[PDB]
């Protein structure tokens, strides 16, 4: 974990890649307020499971324990499949790639009541992303720096998180950054970590409300997430 | 317990 | 942008606000959103002295503070808390420890100012910490964009700076800012968190709030 | 609003 070299962490980092699940859409159909949350809901709950595969791929995650596992995991899932969601709508400009089978665009969003917020804030990250040109390469360094940092402060893993700093600065050199164009980038990429926190806690105050309002019913698991905030 | 602290273990 | 680190540092040190001074559940509240009040007042000011943004235009400048005023009060209480282990000094003359504790913000500043301690943090990076995310919060929400986007360069620079000139080796520079940098998102959280205190605060119509947070909340 | 007339 600390004993891997930076090529080894990218490529640890990229062979734990989840799959692209496909949502249950239904074209037979109009959207309802209903049926859109509960594609969502649905997909975000299969990719949960995924999320679990690949966090325990996450060069030292497996190391702590079980109850440190489940609240790193608690407190960054959203984040983690918001990120990924930005990431794979990349090449989509002005559409969020939920699902190969689920291309959405903001005047879909509006649909749900509260979720075209969300989706404008998401369609600026992915922007913002995409005039960055984030590399693959980056973009796995990102989603394990918050899985391991967003829970961390509620001295391993920051030696990891440092680990995982060294191996993107490693990446930018690689690339032919100079020394001061690294750490501007460094800044820029992990600036957007912010932006990313906030959209998951809009998004987990939605999924409340939607609970709440009896819009859609949750999963065990995403009932016990939720919860969890 | 709780769902999540299973999946970790299967 | 054009000046130098140090002229960065000395500008940012120079427009520090000042520290203001201030039980029941009610009156704890009011003390705590009447000290609010009051450094908002002296924010404001203090923003338009952070390089660059005056050069923003007027609605900018209300964006970036209306999304980043309670992160910067934030930020202000941990730095000034870290040399009371287990307690926030919201004033001087209100320390509180957890126990008066809400609690769930309370020790989420807590282990902030922990971390500040245990990482040492400098006033100096403090200083740049809190430009950083007066600028950087509310800028994903052309060439304004790119205006902002230069002086967080500048800023990142200036930090880089700092601890080049604390003797750290570069490896220890990127590490020492990636660090600082992802604080930012748990600052980001708490005030996620403190502002669905707030609103709940103005439904339930038992604490004052004066006529200027009142507008915060409405413009989140 | 208050916080334009501030700044
Ligand atoms: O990888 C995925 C799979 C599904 C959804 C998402 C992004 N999730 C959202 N995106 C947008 Cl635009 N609007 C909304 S409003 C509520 C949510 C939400 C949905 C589910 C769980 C928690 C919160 C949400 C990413
Ligand atoms: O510089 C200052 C001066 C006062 C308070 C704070 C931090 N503010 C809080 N801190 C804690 Cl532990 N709990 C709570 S619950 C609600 C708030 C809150 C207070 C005011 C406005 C918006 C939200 C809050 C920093």
């Amino acid at each position: 974990a600390l004993s891997l070299t930076a090529d080894q962490m990218v490529s640890a980092l990229l062979d734990a890649e989840p799959p692209i699940l496909y949502s249950e859409y239904d074209p037979t159909r109009p959207f309802s307020e209903a049926s859109m949350m509960g594609l969502l809901t649905n997909l975000a709950d299969r990719e949960l499971v995924h999320m679990i595969n690949w966090a325990k791929r996450v060069p030292g995650f497996v190391d702590l324990t079980l109850h440190d596992q489940v609240h790193l995991l608690e407190c960054a899932w959203l984040e983690i499949l918001m990120i990924g969601l930005v990431w794979r709508s990349m090449e989509h400009p002005g559409k969020l790639l939920f699902a190969p089978n689920l291309l959405l665009d903001r005047n879909q969003g509006k649909c749900v009541e509260g979720m075209v917020e969300i989706f404008d804030m998401l369609l600026a990250t992915s922007s913002r992303f995409r005039m960055m040109n984030l590399q693959g390469e980056e973009f796995v360094c990102l989603k394990s720096i918050i899985l391991l940092n967003s829970g961390v402060y509620t001295d391993h893993i920051h030696r990891v998180l440092d680990k995982i700093t060294d191996t993107l600065i490693h990446l930018m050199a690689k690339a032919g950054l100079t020394l001061q164009q690294q750490h501007q980038r460094l800044a820029q990429l992990l600036l957007i970590l912010s932006h990313i926190r906030h959209m998951s806690n809009k998004g987990m105050e939605h999924l409340y409300s939607m609970k709440c309002k009896n819009v859609v019913p949750l999963s065990d698991l995403l009932l016990e997430m939720l919860d969890a905030h | 317990h709780k769902i999540l602290h299973r999946l970790l273990q299967d």
